[PDB]
RNA sequence: GCUUGUGCUGUCUUCGUCCA
C-alpha cells in the first residue's frame, strides 16, 4: 500500500509533461498512471 | 419529506405557477384530450369553449 | 385486465405472436427492436415485410 | 550557382521559380516546409465549464486547429526540453476564453477573437490568434443559446506537423516542372491525340515549346521548378521559406556533427 | 476446406491492432482485406513448436 | 486486396472522426417485505465479495458523476444486497459482513468519459439509474469504409 | 454539425468564411460565384463549404439542461 | 451533499439519501446528477 | 490501443544512436549507414548529391517499413577516397547550396517588396 | 428553501431576523405569525421564484 | 502504528459479419 493510489497526479517531466492523471498501480517506483484524455495507461517513475 | 407532502408543495407551486413551457404543453395536451372526448360525445357547446380556451392559450412564437 | 395487458405486452416485447404458454410452435420475429444506427436504416426497418 | 526568381509576392502566398538546383533539393524543401517548420498551437485545454451542445473533445479539437502567431517561436523552447516545473513562460502561452449568452432569446456566436492572451514569453511576438484584419471576427468556434456558457483555459506549445497536422504552417504547396514534357517523365494517356486532349500548364508560356524537327535530348535533367507556398497566417510566406531552408541546414549539420563525433 | 488453411508462420511484433500477411499467402487462405478475420494458435511445448516449424510451415 | 490508404493529416484535421455513446442500466430489486437492494458505496468491512476494480470514483449515493474518466472494470454503479449475518456476532465491532456486492463495472475493453447520469424511479417504486459514457473514435488501420 | 476549421485535404482555414458565404448567397450570387468571391480555388476546399450541413441549428432548438 | 438538476425546469437542489427522487418545485420524476468538481483536461488533438 | 506515440517519429531515445556505420565486406571500400528518426527528406537529398560525385561508385537507400522511422544507406567509393569523407563533403556542399539559395531569396524578396 | 413546508409557519414564529426598513437602517423584528395572501405572488430571489408566503 | 480486498448465470429469440 502506497499513499498515492487513486489520487490525482500531474506529470512534470518527460514526453507527457503537464498532463493530469490518476495513479492506478504502484509497485516499485514505476507508478501506472491513466491519462484523462488519451484512453491509455502509461508507466512512469515516481520522480516525474 | 413524504410523497404526499411533496405532491402538496408541487400543487401549491402549480397554483402559484404563472406560466411554464412544459406545463403549458401538458395543459394543452389535456385540453386536446378533453376536446376529443367532447367531440365524440356530440357536445356542441363544450367544444366551442375548449376551442376558445385553446385559442387564448395558443399562438406561440 | 391483466390478461389482455400482459398478453399484448409479452407478444410485442418478445416477438412471439401467440399466447405465452403456447410459445413453442408459434410464429416468432413478428416484432423486432427498431434499428436506429442511421436514419435510412430506421426508414428501411419501418417499411419491411 | 542556385538562383531564385519571384513571380508574385504576398503576406500569405509567394509564387517563385527555382533554377540550377536538383529535383531532390526542391522536393526536400517542399517536404520540410510541409512537415518540419515549427509553429505554435494549442495543445492542452482545461475546461472549467461547458454547457453548450458540443462535446468537450469536439471543442478541444476545434481549438487545436486555430492558427496562432508564431513569428518568434524560434526563441521559445520545446516543452520536453524545458527544465521548469509544469508550464512556464519560456515554453508555453496561456489563452483564456469565456463566453455566455445574455438574454432569453437569440443565439451567440463564439469566435476565435474572443481568445485572450494571459501569459507568455516576455516581448516575443507569439500567442495571439491570427486575424486577417482589425474588424475580422475569426474562426467560428461554437454557438450558445440562453443559459449556456463556455469557460476554458488553453495552453499553446511549440511543435511540428510530424506530430500533428495542427502545427503545419502551410496549407498546400503547388509544385511543377517541365510543362512541355521535354524530359518525357510522363506518358500521356489519350484516345485520339494526346496534344489536344490535355490542358496546357499555367507555366507553358514560360518555356519554349519543342521544335517539330527536334530529337529527344537524353542528356537533359530537370532544371527549373515552379512552386507556390500558401500559409495559414501563422507565418508569412518568406518566413516559411527561410525557416525551411534553416531547418534543412540544421538537419545536415546534425548529421555532420554525428559523423565527426563518431571517430 | 484443406490443409493449407492452417499454416505455421513466424511472429513479428508490430504496432496497430491487425494481423499482417504477405499477399502471396492470401490465396491458400482464400482471404482478402475487406473485413476478414483470422485465428492464431500458440504452441506451449518444445515438441509442439518443432512439429509446427518442421511440418506445417 | 480491397485495402485502402488514408491521409493521416486528413485524419488529424477531422476526417471520419466520430462520437460513441454507451448507456448502462441498473435498479433496486425487491425480494421480500423488507429485503431491498441499495445504491451505496461499498466498504470492505461491511460488504462481502467485492470486485477487483476501483471504488474511489463513486460518490456518497453510490453513483459516479458526469465528467469523470473511466477505464475498464472500474465501478460506475455501486449496489449492495442484504445477507443474513454469520456467527460474526461472536464480536466484530465494525467489521462484520451483512451485505453482498452487486455493483456494475465498466466493460473491460472500453474506456471513456461519463457523459450523463440519470436518476429516477421505476413503475413499482424503487430507484432506477442510467449512466451514459462518451468516447471519440478516430480512424485507424483496420477500420471498415465503403462507397 | 458546425463548419470545420480546416479543409480535410490541404488544411486551408475555411472556418472563417461560413457567414460570408451565407451573406453572399443572400445577396443573390450563385454558389460557384460565391465560392470564387471567397477565394476558394481548389475544389477540395470548395467541397468543404459546398457540402456542409449545419446541424447545430437543430441541436440549439432544445431547451438547455442547466441554468 | 450531492447536487442534482431537474429534467424539466433545470432547478438545482440536494438529496440526503432519504427523500423521494422528485423535483422540489415542479415535481418531475426525472433528475440528473451535476458535473463533478475534479479537473478536466483534453489534449486538443 | 496499439497506436504508437506520434513523437516517436522524430524524438531519439537515449539508448538509440542517431547513426551506426558498419562495413560491407562483399565489395571493397563500402559501408552501411543506419539513420535513426529520419525519412526520405534527408535520404533522397544525400543520395542524389552523392550520385554526382566522380569518386562515388555506388549510393542507394531504402526505407524498410513505413511504420518505422529509419532508413539504411549503402555507399561505395573509389580506392583513394573513404566513404565517410564523401558523406561529409556531400553534407557540407548541400549546406553551402542552401546558404546561397537563402541569400538570393532574401535579396529578391527585399527587391520586390 | 423552506418556506413551503407546512411546519414552517410554526418554525418562523417568534424568530429574530435582520429586516430592511426601507424608510436604510436595518433593524430586528419579532415574527408574530405568517399569513398566505393569494394573488400577491412576488419574485423572491429570481424571476421564476414566485412566492405567496407573507410574514406578520 | 498503520497496512488492499481477489469474480459470474443459464435458455431461447432476433439482427448482423466473412466465406460459400
Ligand atoms: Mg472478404
Ligand atoms: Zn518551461
Ligand atoms: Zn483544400
Ligand atoms: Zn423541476
Amino acid at each position: 500500500r502506497d499513499p498515492t493510489l487513486n489520487k490525482t497526479v500531474k506529470i512534470r517531466q518527460g514526453g507527457y509533461k503537464g498532463k493530469i492523471g490518476i495513479v492506478k498501480e504502484a509497485n516499485g517506483d514505476r507508478f501506472r498512471v491513466e491519462l484523462h484524455n488519451p484512453n491509455k495507461t502509461i508507466p512512469i517513475p515516481c520522480s516525474f | 419529506l413524504s410523497n404526499d407532502e411533496v405532491n402538496s408543495i408541487v400543487k401549491m407551486k402549480q397554483s402559484l405557477s404563472s406560466n411554464t413551457g412544459f406545463n403549458t404543453v401538458l395543459k394543452k395536451a389535456q385540453l386536446q384530450e378533453e376536446l376529443e372526448e367532447a367531440r365524440d360525445a356530440h357536445d356542441h357547446e363544450r367544444v366551442a369553449r375548449i376551442e376558445a380556451e385553446l385559442k387564448s392559450i395558443g399562438a406561440e412564437s | 385486465s391483466t390478461t389482455i395487458t400482459s398478453g399484448l405486452k409479452y407478444s410485442l416485447a418478445t416477438g412471439n405472436w401467440g399466447e405465452q404458454k403456447k410459445a413453442m410452435s408459434s410464429r416468432a420475429g413478428v416484432s423486432q427492436v427498431l434499428n436506429r444506427y442511421t436514419y435510412s436504416s430506421t426508414l428501411s426497418h419501418l417499411r419491411r415485410t | 550557382e542556385p538562383k531564385v526568381n519571384i513571380i508574385n509576392a504576398q503576406d500569405d502566398e509567394v509564387e517563385l521559380m527555382l533554377s540550377d538546383v536538383n529535383l531532390s533539393l526542391a522536393n526536400s524543401l517542399r517536404r520540410t516546409m510541409l512537415a518540419e517548420v515549427p509553429t505554435l498551437a494549442i495543445d492542452l485545454v482545461e475546461i472549467k465549464m461547458n454547457t453548450s451542445v458540443l462535446a468537450d473533445e469536439f471543442i478541444s479539437h476545434r481549438l487545436g486547429l486555430i492558427p496562432l502567431v508564431s513569428e518568434d517561436v524560434e526563441e521559445m523552447k520545446y516543452s520536453r526540453d524545458c527544465t521548469c516545473e509544469d508550464y512556464c513562460d519560456e515554453c508555453s502561452v496561456v489563452l483564456e476564453l469565456s463566453a455566455r449568452h445574455e438574454g432569453e432569446e437569440g443565439t451567440t456566436d463564439v469566435y476565435s477573437s474572443s481568445l485572450i492572451k494571459v501569459s507568455g514569453p516576455g516581448n516575443l511576438n507569439v500567442g495571439e490568434p491570427v486575424r486577417r484584419d482589425d474588424y475580422d471576427q475569426g474562426i467560428l468556434l461554437c454557438k450558445l443559446r440562453n443559459h449556456q456558457e463556455l469557460n476554458i483555459r488553453c495552453i499553446a506549445k511549440k511543435g511540428i506537423a510530424k506530430e500533428h497536422a495542427k502545427w503545419s504552417p502551410c496549407s498546400a504547396i503547388a509544385f511543377e516542372y517541365d510543362p512541355h514534357n521535354k524530359l518525357k517523365h510522363t506518358d500521356f494517356w489519350f484516345e485520339v491525340d494526346a496534344k489536344k486532349e490535355w490542358p496546357d500548364s499555367k507555366y507553358a508560356t514560360w518555356e519554349e515549346p519543342p521544335k517539330p524537327g527536334e530529337v529527344f535530348d537524353y542528356k537533359a535533367k530537370p532544371n527549373r521548378f515552379y512552386m507556390t507556398v500558401e500559409t495559414t497566417g501563422s507565418l508569412k510566406a518568406n518566413q516559411v521559406f527561410s525557416r525551411g531552408i534553416k531547418t534543412l541546414q540544421e538537419k545536415l549539420a546534425n548529421v555532420l556533427f554525428e559523423l565527426e563525433n563518431s571517430r | 476446406l484443406h490443409k493449407m488453411s492452417m499454416m505455421a508462420h513466424r511472429v513479428k511484433v508490430m504496432p496497430y491492432s491487425t494481423f499482417r500477411l504477405n499477399l502471396s499467402v492470401t490465396s491458400p487462405y482464400n482471404a482478402d482485406f475487406d473485413g476478414d478475420e483470422m485465428n492464431l494458435h500458440v504452441p506451449q511445448s518444445e515438441e509442439t513448436r518443432a512439429e509446427l516449424s518442421q511440418l506445417c510451415a | 486486396e480491397d485495402s485502402m490508404i488514408m491521409n493521416q493529416s486528413s485524419i488529424d484535421r477531422g476526417l471520419f472522426r466520430s462520437l460513441f455513446f454507451r448507456s448502462y442500466m441498473d435498479q433496486e430489486k425487491r425480494f421480500g417485505i423488507s429485503i431491498v437492494e441499495e445504491f451505496e458505496k461499498p466498504t470492505r468491512a461491511t460488504t462481502l465479495r467485492l470486485k477487483h476494480g476501483t471504488y474511489e470514483k463513486l460518490d456518497e449515493d453510490g453513483l459516479i458523476a458526469p465528467g469523470v474518466r473511466v477505464s475498464g472494470d472500474d465501478i460506475i454503479i455501486g449496489k449492495t444486497t442484504p445477507i443474513p449475518p454469520d456467527t460474526e456476532e461472536l464480536g466484530q465491532r465494525t467489521k462484520y459482513h451483512t451485505k453482498r456486492d452487486a455493483s456494475t463495472p465498466l466493460r473491460s475493453t472500453e474506456n471513456g468519459i461519463v457523459d450523463q447520469v440519470l436518476l429516477t424511479t421505476n413503475q413499482e417504486g424503487l430507484k432506477f439509474v442510467k449512466v451514459r459514457m462518451r468516447t471519440t473514435k478516430v480512424p485507424q488501420i483496420g477500420d471498415k469504409f465503403a462507397s | 454539425m458546425i463548419i470545420p476549421v480546416r479543409c480535410f485535404s490541404c488544411g486551408k482555414v475555411v472556418g472563417d468564411k461560413w457567414d460570408a458565404y451565407l451573406r453572399l448567397l443572400e445577396e443573390g450570387k450563385q454558389e460557384g460565384d460565391a465560392l470564387d468571391e471567397l477565394k476558394l480555388k481548389r475544389y477540395c476546399c470548395r467541397r468543404m463549404v459546398l457540402t456542409h450541413v449545419d446541424l447545430i441549428e437543430k441541436f440549439l432548438r432544445y431547451n438547455p439542461l442547466e441554468k | 451533499g450531492v447536487k442534482y438538476t431537474c429534467g424539466a425546469c433545470a432547478h438545482n437542489f440536494s438529496l440526503n439519501k432519504s427523500d423521494p427522487v422528485r423535483c422540489k418545485e415542479c415535481g418531475h420524476r426525472v433528475i440528473y446528477k451535476a458535473r463533478t468538481k475534479r479537473m478536466i483536461q483534453f489534449d486538443a488533438r | 490501443m496499439n497506436a504508437p506515440d506520434r513523437f516517436e517519429l522524430f524524438i531519439l531515445p537515449d539508448d538509440v544512436p542517431k547513426l551506426k556505420i558498419t562495413p560491407d565486406s562483399r565489395v571493397p571500400n563500402c559501408i552501411i549507414i543506419k539513420f535513426e528518426r529520419e525519412d526520405h527528406t534527408l535520404a533522397n537529398l544525400l543520395r542524389e548529391e552523392l550520385a554526382l560525385y566522380p569518386d562515388v561508385t555506388f549510393v542507394a537507400y531504402k526505407v524498410e517499413h513505413p511504420l518505422f522511422a529509419n532508413f539504411v544507406m549503402r555507399l561505395q567509393t573509389e580506392e583513394g577516397t573513404r566513404p565517410k569523407q564523401a558523406l561529409e563533403r556531400a553534407c557540407a556542399s548541400i549546406i553551402n547550396k542552401l546558404k546561397t539559395l537563402d541569400h538570393k531569396f532574401n535579396e529578391e524578396w527585399n527587391i520586390k517588396n | 428553501k423552506y418556506w413551503y413546508y407546512p411546519e414552517f409557519d410554526d418554525v418562523v414564529k417568534g424568530m429574530y431576523l435582520r429586516l430592511n426598513t426601507g424608510s436604510s437602517p436595518y433593524k430586528v423584528v419579532e415574527v408574530l405569525g405568517s399569513q398566505r395572501i393569494k394573488g400577491s405572488a412576488y419574485g423572491l430571489n429570481s424571476k421564476e421564484n414566485n412566492c405567496d408566503m407573507y410574514l406578520k
